[PDB]
Order: C-alpha cells, then sequence, then structure tokens
C-alpha cells in the first residue's frame, strides 16, 4: 500500500496523488 | 508499531493537501 511505497521510501506530491478518490 | 503509526500521521496530512477537493480513503496495510 501507501505505507511501504511512501514511508520506507519517499513520495512526491505527484506520486501521492495516485492515492486521491 | 509506531514508526508506521508515526509516518502515517504525515501521510494522511499530505493526502489532505494534495487531494483537497476529491478527498481520499486511508487504507493502511490493507
Amino acid at each position: 500500500g501507501i505505507v511501504e511505497q511512501c514511508c520506507t521510501s519517499i513520495c512526491s506530491l505527484y506520486q501521492l496523488e495516485n492515492y486521491c478518490n | 508499531f509506531v514508526n508506521q503509526h508515526l509516518c502515517g500521521s504525515h501521510l494522511v496530512q499530505a493526502l489532505y493537501l494534495v487531494c483537497g477537493e476529491r478527498g481520499f480513503f486511508y487504507t493502511p496495510k490493507t
């Protein structure tokens, strides 16, 4: 999910947007 | 336990800014 894609590693505000509804 | 709990708080914070409008579903590990 979101946790390993973005916590261990680092998300940009572009990558994170994948995650909107 | 709290690392993932720590990071998550930042996480859903970013998701409020970026998503604004459309909002989102925070689903942990899933």
